[PDB]
């Protein structure tokens, strides 16, 4: 880095003339721009025209992720008022775009870096509607941002996150359909895992239906249950030890023989948790005699390293 | 690097009152106000419920619901059950109007009805009636518009049209129907009210109706929900809105919750620390939240703001239609409502009643202490999150109903009332968006709150309202709450901030507002600011001059009182502070107090004479503002003795004439605003007409100070802000030109013959000033101020000076050369200007500020450092005027009868060196005192000196060309100089460049030599040459001989 | 008419769109759904407006109703 | 008025 200012200034220079005026050589420009630093206002407001006038996908997809890491340096009411309005847009493209792709992009590239402006009234209305996307995994991803973001503005999330749980609680119980209870699952996972404050009052009946569900007689839908299941022991904090007796009934029927076909593993994660949660250590030993054989059994039977 | 010396600059003549013109901010039309205020006077309640008989029509099912009023009709027989219900429904309506005349009809007859509805209609002729009506008992009202009541033997239901009853009823009344079928009473109601209408050529939004159902719908018949929904909803909404809760999917997320649980929660309706109460505010708090967010304004006003009752019954009616539309039943209303179930705010009511009744097992048998809800914190937080980013006028946040909620209880009304301020503080229309939620009464009832850590947020929030909306001074009177005001102003201990909002808000509440002022002079406020009139805060003390001015203004009393306490003669303190904001002030209150004299004593006479001549002596005052309002205060004084003046005018055709050659002088200046103006008065005494009487906008200009916002962080300090990266692009360029020009300088300096170009222009060039870094030069004609460039090589702008014919425009100065330059135009009678915008092209010549200087030509040395302004001429003496504070800080005698030919100074000294016409050249260190100013005089010349510079190295040599043409290098630490020369014979201009020692001399016959300090001959350019320039930092020459011709050159 | 959709607005609009794109012949129906959904949503809507647009745009479809409604939520008429 | 503002002095 003998002079890394000239080369900064020289590399800002080529890109500047590059940008003042094909497809491929427009990607590879983007491509470079979001590589790595730079010393980028008119850019970010040009480029910002630039994909909403972009038909082609790929331009499209490269443009969104490079102003994505443009972005990183996220106090002027200008420039505050700039990045809100670049976010809004960045937040109708992650919303109204077809291609669920792009906006599946465009929803993981809002990290924890753009917190402070997402929670607006105007971006919390967005993702609320982007909670209800076609694709699951944005779906996944919008419930864990809102989440994320239950501390920040918890009286326009919390209303919205006990509704969606009441729904997803009724899907849970009422829908007889593997993908959709799997989905509900794991879109409970999710809220658990990132709404704890929301769901601590409400972890009685959510633990409830997950064991009613346990009891009834698809491998991903038990195995989200169990996951939901072990993230809901830390989430508690010892408000499960009523329950942790029927829980460790059900885990160890099903963890004996390999007819069961939830994985080993998960079980095996959630009991732990469960262990680790509740407090519960000896007694287990005591109430059930076969736990300790079962085990050190497993270390014999398991070849998975996990 | 030099980018420092940039940094630390001080920008003369850029500040609030130069950049933006001085006047009033247009006050809107605030339509905030409550047109009127309705009271329901009295209720009716009529019940058709028919005990102990099934209508006809419907036939219910072996449970079917007997739940009205919570009170079942068949456990204690038909007449008490029919007068306990009507007893029961009277309380539920007092529990939301307890002043009212309640009335209950238990199965009426059609002449009944007649005779009652006469009755209220004669109590309240003018005002909202209550006619509730329950149709339980009775068939559905028929399409014809007709009601089922009973006959006097109970026996035949015997209809009563709708158009006789609201015959029998006036225009304001209100309308509740409970029955299977109101929506065939409300279409028959508006049905009969069009034909009263069209009657009417050869009463519909005065009425209001509500109704329980659809025409088509029919009321619910679940055993587990009150018969009496629709009343139990409008009535009762805790009670139903808890019943309904415990009914849906939703009491699996609290298992343990039964409606006996229900029946039993602790607490009142009234009790907000109670669970009950803490429920009963969080629901009023989010019917209205929803009501204002979803209704238009003016519908919101007239509806949920209108009167008590009406509010209620409406809120209430949100949740009715809610509960209703799980039932399919949809609730009518007069004016058409959209729907609101959908809103996302219910989710929050629901769980905000969740959280709350989670706690009512532990609550009834354990007993432990009911923790608060956190939803109003929870709905705060998101108020300051949205204050956090809500610079931008978006959509108004949902929260302003919520906070007006929060402002009754002490819990969170301190943090409260800090967000509404900072709300508030976002700009005029957000402060109107507060006073159209109703704001405005509940902090006019804050006031009466004793707790001294209120005060900061409520003057803040006052100073808001009433910078916004004058007519708040009225109620502030009324409410008496100007003593507060005067209890914060009157507390050392308070910041000074807030003691200047409060002298602000007080003096808005005395803004020619007669109650008011005779209110505060009988609260001692006089008294209050002369103990608080020389704080040091520049703003506290020109708002208190302006309170006090006020409190004066055509009102004996107060003046009576001021001299009793001799106002005047500490307010004459004020004429001298430096701010001009509060020399002006000052004037404005000098001037208020002399004009309302009314022909009192001879006292009076004096006083008045004297304050004439206090403000006399302030004639030589830089700013044109403050001698705008001197013209004012004039013009107070001439209308006080308007004979007087006539008199002292018609004699020249003693101290009326002394004002009068002070008018005099006020007219010839060279500000054209206060020039018109105080000609305008003159003119107005001679033709002798209140119209004459001219208030300038001064005090609506300050008051918009505290309009706009103030606790942001400012442009300037933000780093990012595009003014300051622009402001750091010039700063570039200097210090890039700065770097080339010491270049150019080092390689040495060459022969300079190279012409960049050869125009002309329509005057003589006098003096030619070229603007330091922008390519920009400034040449000044006898009438015209010529703008050229010498790179570009094309005419921008061609200004008027304005001056008189006979006087003429001797120098010129580039004031804040760095950045965002000004032009100093100094005319050689005293008149000197500041130009602004004068080379843009989408902007025209603007001039920032003007005043007489003073009073060879006119000679002036700036110093942009220091910031001072010195201007020297005929005069034997030298004043120094400071930019930053308008006024004269040294006059130093010069000690010689010639007039001063030029002047210089050296940068971090005080090295003042004028030339003068004997030949002559003194020199004045200012920094011991005046009359040891004079350093060192050497006379060794006799002829009028051309240019007395100096070098602006540390070694300063003043090079002295008088018209002999004879150059002499002195020193300031030497008596003899120490190098003479003699270059031409007759001289008749000359420039020196600090940089490059390069004397240019003129000639007669069109030699231009150009020569070094030790007389080495360099260039003799062949062509009365009075005008020559050298660059600051460039080798650049323009030469300008006698006819107007200007030319540019450069070394190569 | 009856319910709340202002919480499933993509999984509705996103298929209106695809089906306006992938068959002309119910255009009209498609129109006349997304025309009361909007009505329904009111303000909400307004995120949507750019993509609809557009694919109106590439459709020349031309519907009297809903293009009243963008005009009055675009002015901000409530009615 | 319209809403009970309680523990003004």
């Amino acid at each position: 880095p003998q002079l890394k200012k000239d080369i900064q200034d020289g590399l800002l220079k080529m890109l500047s003339l590059v940008l003042m005026h094909d497809v491929g050589s427009i990607t590879l420009a983007l491509r470079t721009l979001g590589s790595f630093e730079f010393e980028l206002t008119q850019f970010v407001r040009h480029c910002a025209d630039h994909f909403l006038n972009s038909e082609h996908k790929e331009i499209r997809m490269e443009a969104a992720r490079t102003c994505s890491r443009l972005l990183t340096p996220s106090v002027s009411q200008t420039a505050v008022q700039v990045v809100a309005d670049v976010l809004s847009k960045l937040l109708v493209v992650g919303i109204t775009d077809p291609d669920p792709d792009i906006r599946y992009c465009v929803l993981a590239s809002l990290d924890e870096r753009f917190d402070a402006h997402l929670a607006q009234a105007e971006n919390l209305q967005a993702l609320f509607v982007a909670l209800n996307d076609q694709v699951f995994e944005i779906r996944e991803l919008a419930i864990c941002t809102v989440g994320r973001l239950s501390s920040m503005n918890p009286a326009f999330v919390m209303p919205f996150l006990r509704k969606m749980l009441i729904q997803i609680l009724t899907e849970l119980e009422h829908s007889g359909i593997g993908r959709i209870k799997e989905q509900s699952a794991r879109m409970l996972g999710h809220l658990v895992s990132n709404a704890p404050r929301l769901i601590r009052p409400y972890m009685e009946p959510i633990l409830k239906a997950l064991i009613l569900k346990l009891k009834d007689p698809n491998p991903g839908v038990i195995n989200n249950v169990l996951a939901t299941i072990g993230e809901l022991a830390q989430v508690s904090g010892l408000e499960m030890r009523k329950w942790v007796d029927e829980l460790f009934i059900i885990i160890m029927d099903m963890l004996q023989d390999s007819s069961l076909l939830a994985k080993r593993q998960v079980a095996l994660w959630t009991l732990g948790q469960l262990v680790a949660s509740t407090g519960y250590v000896v007694e287990p030993y005591r109430k059930y005699p076969t736990l300790l054989e079962v085990l050190l059994n497993f270390l014999k039977t398991e070849q998975n390293q996990g | 690097e030099a980018d420092l010396t940039d940094w630390n600059l001080p920008l003369a003549f850029m500040k609030k009152r130069h950049c933006e013109k001085i006047e009033g901010s247009k006050s809107l039309a605030q339509s905030w106000r409550m047109k009127d205020r309705m009271k329901t006077v009295s209720v009716a309640l009529v019940l058709c419920l028919n005990v102990g008989v099934d209508p006809p029509d419907v036939v219910k099912t072996t449970p079917c619901a007997r739940l009205e009023c919570w009170i079942d009709p068949l456990s204690m027989g038909p007449q008490k059950a029919l007068e306990t219900i009507g007893a029961n429904l009277q309380k539920q309506y007092e529990n939301w109007q307890p002043r009212a005349r309640y009335k209950q009809s238990l199965d009426p007859t059609v002449d009944e009805v007649k005779k009652l509805c006469t009755s209220l209609r004669r109590n309240a002729k003018e005002e909202r009636v209550l006619f509730h009506y329950n149709g339980h008992g009775v068939p559905r009202p028929t399409v014809n518009g007709e009601v089922w009541v009973f006959n006097k033997n109970y026996t035949q239901y015997i209809p009563l049209s709708i158009y006789d009853l609201q015959t029998w009823m006036g225009s304001p009344s209100i309308f509740v129907y409970d029955c299977s079928n109101a929506g065939l009473i409300v279409k028959s109601f508006k049905q009969f009210a069009l034909q009263r209408e069209q009657e009417l050529e050869v009463s519909m939004k005065n009425c209001i109706q509500l109704a329980a159902c659809e025409a088509t719908e029919l009321l619910p018949m679940i055993p587990d929900l009150p018969a009496d929904l629709f009343t139990s909803c409008l009535t009762t909404p805790i009670k139903i809105a808890l019943r309904w809760f415990c009914m849906q999917k939703c009491v699996s997320l609290v298992p343990g919750v039964t409606l006996d649980l229900i029946e039993k929660i602790p607490g009142r309706l009234n009790d907000r620390r109670t669970p009950l109460g803490e429920l009963n505010w969080i629901f009023t708090a989010i019917t209205d939240t929803i009501a204002w967010n979803v209704l238009p304004r003016d519908l919101f006003q007239k509806l949920f703001r209108q009167d008590l009752l009406v509010a209620s019954l409406f809120r209430n009616f949100l949740l009715a239609e809610r509960i209703m539309r799980s039932y399919n039943c949809t609730p009518v209303s007069s004016p058409r409502l959209p729907p609101t179930y959908m809103h996302a705010m219910w989710q929050a009511w629901d769980l905000a009643v969740d959280i709350c009744l989670s706690q009512l097992p532990t609550i009834i048998e354990e007993g432990t202490a009911f923790r608060h809800s956190p939803f109003f914190a929870e709905q705060l937080t998101a108020f300051q999150v949205w204050l956090t980013m809500g610079v931008e006028n978006r959509n108004p946040p949902e929260q302003l109903p919520i906070v007006l909620q929060v402002l009754l209880s002490q819990v969170h009304r301190l943090r409260a009332l800090d967000l509404l301020g900072r709300f508030l503080d976002l700009g005029p229309w957000a402060v109107s968006l507060a006073l159209s939620v109703g704001i405005f009464p509940y902090v006019l009832k804050l006031l009466q709150s004793s707790a001294r850590e209120l005060r900061p947020l409520l003057v803040f929030i006052w100073a808001k309202i009433l910078a916004v909306d004058s007519s708040c001074q009225a109620d502030l009177v009324k409410d008496n709450g100007h003593k507060y005001f005067l209890s914060v102003l009157a507390d050392p201990y308070m910041p000074a901030e807030h003691r200047t909002m409060t002298a602000f808000i007080l003096a808005v509440i005395v803004n020619s507002y007669h109650t008011g002022q005779e209110a505060c002079l009988q609260g001692n406020l006089i008294a209050i600011c002369l103990e608080q009139l020389n704080d040091p805060h520049p703003l506290l003390r020109q708002w208190v001059a302006i309170c006090l001015g006020r409190i004066w203004q055509n009102f004996d009393s107060a003046r009576w009182c001021g001299v009793r306490d001799s106002a005047h003669e500490k307010l004459y303190s004020l004429l001298s502070d430096p701010i001009p904001e509060v020399r002006c002030a000052a004037v404005f209150a000098l001037g208020t107090f002399v004009g309302n004299s009314a022909e009192r004593t001879d006292h009076s006479t004096t006083i008045d004479h004297n304050v004439a001549m206090m403000l006399a002596q302030l004639v030589s005052d830089g700013s044109p503002m403050v001698r705008k309002e001197l013209v004012v205060a004039l013009s107070h004084l001439v209308v006080q003795y308007e004979s007087n003046f006539c008199t002292v005018a018609l004699q020249f055709i003693s101290v009326y004439t002394q004002i009068w050659r002070v008018l005099l002088h006020l007219a010839a200046d060279p500000y054209p605003e206060v020039s018109d103006v105080a000609m305008k008065v003159l003119n107005s005494i001679a033709y002798k007409f209140i119209s004459a009487t001219v208030q300038t906008g001064f005090c609506d200009w300050s008051a918009r100070y505290f309009a706009q916002p103030v606790m942001k962080i400012p442009e300037e300090h933000d780093l990012e802000s595009q003014i300051r990266k622009e402001r750091e692009w010039r700063f570039l360029r200097n210090s890039r030109v700065r770097r080339q020009a010491q270049q150019v300088i080092q390689k040495g300096i060459t022969r300079l013959d190279d012409q960049i170009f050869l125009n002309r222009n329509p005057g003589v060039p006098s003096v030619v000033k070229f603007h330091p870094f922008t390519p920009c030069i400034a040449v000044a004609d006898k009438d015209s101020i010529c703008f050229w460039d010498w790179e570009k090589g094309e005419k921008l702008d061609y200004f008027h000076n304005g001056n008189p014919r006979y006087t003429r425009v001797t120098a010129m100065e580039y004031l804040n050369g760095q950045d965002c330059s000004l032009l100093l135009t100094a005319t050689d009678d005293g008149a000197i200007r500041v130009w602004k915008n004068f080379a843009d092209l989408e902007k025209n010549p603007e001039m920032v500020t003007a005043w007489q200087g003073l009073s060879a030509g006119m000679v002036v040395d700036w110093e942009q450092e220091t910031g001072l302004l010195m201007s020297s001429g005929d005069v034997r003496i030298v004043r120094i005027w400071d930019t930053d504070r308008e006024m004269k800080v040294q006059d130093i005698p010069t000690g010689a009868d010639s007039c001063v030919t030029s002047l210089s100074c050296d940068s971090h000294r005080s090295l003042i060196v004028a030339g003068l016409g004997d030949g002559s050249i003194r020199v004045y260190d200012r920094r011991m005192a005046l009359s040891e100013c004079r350093v060192m005089t050497y006379r060794e010349h006799t002829a009028w000196v051309v240019k007395a510079s100096l070098q602006k190295r540390p070694d300063g040599h003043i090079v002295s060309v008088s018209v002999n043409g004879d150059v002499r290098i002195f020193d300031p630490r030497m008596p003899e100089s120490v190098n003479v020369l003699q270059i031409v014979k007759g001289l008749t201009a000359l420039d020196i460049h600090p940089q490059a020692d390069l004397i240019a001399c003129g000639s007669v016959n069109q030699f231009t030599a150009i020569y070094n300090s030790s007389g080495e001959l360099i260039n003799n350019i062949k062509y009365a040459i009075s005008c020559l320039a050298f660059h600051p930092h460039w080798p650049h020459l323009a030469v300008g001989s006698n006819d107007y011709y200007i030319s540019v050159y450069s070394v190569e | 008419e009856s319910l709340d959709f202002t919480d499933y607005a993509s999984r509705i609009i996103h298929p209106i769109v695809r089906t306006l794109d992938q068959s002309p012949e119910l255009r009209s129906t498609a129109m006349d759904t997304l025309s009361s959904l909007v009505f329904q949503l009111g303000k909400k809507y307004q995120i949507f407006i750019p993509m609809v647009n557009k694919v109106l745009v590439r459709h020349r479809i031309n519907h009297q109703r809903y293009d009243v409604l963008i005009c009055r939520i675009v002015k901000g008429y409530t009615l | 008025r319209v809403f009970f503002m309680d523990d003004v002095e």
